[PDB]
């Protein structure tokens, strides 16, 4: 549903273009989406090159998930979700085994402990 | 108390304990299948090689002579618990291959299902198919009645389906569960047919020649399943008293097949646990799961 | 060129134009500075807060949802919260359980959670608006992040005794039986 | 009927992915 790709645009242009998306708090989750791996069995070089980044709770393919062909699909967990978000913004468009790779936010999976937590912290960080 | 186990590189999908107690055997997606001692320090007795695909499901035939093997390259395995040799692997089936379950007291038969929504009846002395129910749905789990006529299978079409072997018909079906099924498993008594469902759903039901006609006997609760879409295999206790079943959260549930009070929920398991054991003898439990580890849980 | 004379920019670009898209991306742009915690004040002595209000009340969906992603972010710091409470905009973000778009009324959801008060503050207003009566419906939803979000506003701005309440309220309404706007829950 | 065909071929899909041949332990490159 909101996994869509958005597409990029004076306004003091940067070097790199951005899509039309504002994030909210409850936008982000910890929960890493990534599509566009090609399917050639990597299944474990990706999910080490994540975890340079920060510490990966668990990972998993998941199958279920509408790909186009010889494309696959994967979930990350980390630990942190500053983490997460340095690793949303530091992977996300790099060229990964001769494909083009999109990290997306996935607040679906996230249970309602999880989202206390996240709400919690994000208070905790603007209040300092 | 409490083993752990450990030495298996990837998922363990199934184990079983050997007929007498002293033995146990343990494969998953590494395609190796490994034997353990019960007792002493828990050693790794030896490893069966051979197969290319997964091996999704152990069996040992009564005697604890043969262990039976289906594996994700269509073929079943017939195995020499002794030396470790192999001795047939079944032919026929098209595409994976979900479960297979061996005939006891009578003559050696095996049975299967797989995703080309067929389910075979094998002599393991003919190198042939004997009979073919032929189902359009995918079938994930099949298991025999003691008086070996009847072929349960259960698939994902949320009803379980029983075959006559001579009439070759739709003998029964069985509704009660809203999603696929992934794990049967009949009482040692032939009573009773335990059924695991990712519906969250324990159920039992009871076949006899004389029946309800809904038999739904009883259903229990805390067996949840999850996005990674295992199959979820459950087993009932030596005695028929107390019922097992893996989940996806973590958690060995234990039930009293009776009352249906969880006996035990069970921590211990970093991933989802994918099949749950009863010693033929003593209240010790083997737990296998994902994470790729072993317990020997004492009651 | 400067980071408040940057945003200054913005919110010129913003004022002077009328194309609704180009406003799209000054709302993108102000909701996403929005997130960083220095920012806040070169915000705060622009009016963009009470800019944000307004633009709420234009009826662009996306722009709406802009604003409302912008808020959400904005709310928790102290003096920000105290100055959107004080414009009145509570009502504007009531409107916005009855908006379309998923999106929209999390963040809604979300500013509501934020504006939650220590000691009691706010509280009373919530019991008193009907939009527990619309979250029941929102927590038994389809959309997995609406169940986690109504069941978590639940527990931030309600209270047991008051939830037995507006379940019974919420009950009433089922049943079609009015009941007495002068009985009231008893302490025990 | 219908969703139970739909539910067929989305785990037969499934299947077909996770179990490939790729994925096999112990894969020599080869
Ligand atoms: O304002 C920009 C960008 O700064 C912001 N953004 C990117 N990554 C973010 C993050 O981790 N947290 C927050 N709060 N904001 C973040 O979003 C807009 C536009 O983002 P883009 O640079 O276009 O990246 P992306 O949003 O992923 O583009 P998309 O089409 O969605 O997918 C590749």
């Amino acid at each position: 549903s909101l996994f869509d790709h958005h597409v990029q645009r004076k306004y003091r242009e940067g070097r790199r273009p951005r899509a039309v998306k504002v994030y909210t708090i409850n936008l982000e989750s910890q929960y890493l989406l990534i599509q566009g791996v090609p399917a050639v069995g990597v299944m474990k070089e990706l999910v080490e090159r994540f975890a340079l980044y920060g510490a990966i709770e668990q990972y998993n393919a998941l199958d279920e998930y509408p790909a186009e062909d010889f494309t696959e699909v994967y979930l990350i967990k980390f630990m942190n979700l500053q983490s997460a978000r340095t690793a949303k913004r530091k992977m996300d468009e790099q060229s990964f085994f001769g494909g083009l790779l999109h990290v997306c936010y996935a607040p679906e999976f996230e249970t309602v402990e999880e989202t206390r937590k996240k709400l919690q912290m994000r208070k905790a960080y603007v209040v300092k | 108390p409490i083993m752990l186990l450990s030495g298996h590189e990837g998922e363990v999908y199934c184990c079983k304990f050997h007929p007498n107690g002293s033995t146990l055997a343990s494969a998953g997606f590494d395609r190796l299948i490994l034997l353990w001692n019960v007792y002493g320090d828990c050693d790794n007795y030896a490893t069966l090689k051979g197969h290319s695909g997964a091996v999704m499901e152990l069996h040992y035939n009564t005697d604890g002579s043969m262990l039976f093997s289906a594996s994700t390259d269509k073929t079943v395995a017939v195995w020499d618990s002794e030396t470790g040799e192999r001795v047939k692997r079944l032919k026929g089936h098209t595409s994976f291959v979900n479960s297979c379950y061996p005939a006891r007291r009578g003559p050696q038969l095996v049975c299967t299902g797989s995703d080309d929504g067929t389910v075979k009846l094998w002599d393991i002395r003919k190198k042939a198919a004997i009979q073919t129910f032929q189902n359009t749905y995918q079938v994930l789990a099949v298991t025999f009645n003691d008086t070996s006529d009847q072929i349960i299978s259960g698939g994902i079409d949320n009803d379980i389906k029983v075959w006559d072997l001579r009439q070759n018909k739709l003998t029964y079906t069985m509704r009660g569960h809203a999603d696929s099924v992934t794990g049967l498993s009949l009482s040692s008594e032939g009573s009773y047919l335990l059924s695991n469902a990712m519906d969250n759903t324990v159920r039992v039901w009871d076949v006899r020649p004389f029946a309800p006609k809904e038999r739904c006997v009883k259903i229990f609760q805390g067996n949840v399943h999850n996005f990674e879409k295992n199959l979820l295999r459950c087993s009932w206790s030596p005695d028929g008293s107390k019922i097992a079943a893996g989940s996806a959260d973590r958690f060995v549930y234990v039930w009293d097949t009776t009352s249906r009070r969880i006996l035990y929920k069970l921590p211990g398991h970093a991933g989802s646990i994918n099949e749950v054991a009863f010693h033929p003898d003593e209240p010790i439990i083997i737990s296998a799961s994902s994470d790729k580890r072993l317990y020997m849980g004492e009651i | 060129v400067g980071r408040l004379g940057y945003l200054q920019a913005l919110v010129t670009e913003f004022q002077e134009t009328q194309s609704q898209d180009a406003k799209e991306q000054v709302l993108a742009n102000l909701a996403n500075f929005a997130y960083d915690p220095s920012n806040y004040e070169y915000l705060r002595q622009l009016q963009v807060l009470d800019l944000f209000l307004d633009s709420l009340s234009e009826e662009n969906e996306t722009l709406v949802e802009f604003a409302i992603g912008g808020l959400c972010n904005l709310c928790p710091d102290r003096a920000n919260k105290e100055h959107i409470l004080h414009a009145g905009g509570v009502p504007l973000i009531i409107n916005c359980l009855s908006s379309p778009n998923e999106e929209t009324v999390l963040s809604a959801i979300t500013t509501l959670m934020h504006l939650s008060p220590p000691g009691r503050s706010f509280l009373p207003e919530l019991t008193a608006t009907p939009v527990v009566q619309c979250m029941l419906r929102f927590s038994l939803s389809a959309s997995a992040r609406l169940r986690n979000l109504a069941q978590i506003f639940l527990e931030d701005f309600c209270s047991p005794r008051q939830v037995a309440e507006a379940r019974s309220r919420q009950a009433h309404s089922a049943l079609g039986i009015p009941l007495p706007r002068s009985v009231a829950p008893r302490q025990r | 009927e219908e969703k139970l065909q739909e539910k067929a071929r989305k785990w037969q899909q499934l299947q077909a992915k996770r179990y490939a041949e790729k994925r096999k332990f112990g894969f020599v490159d080869a």
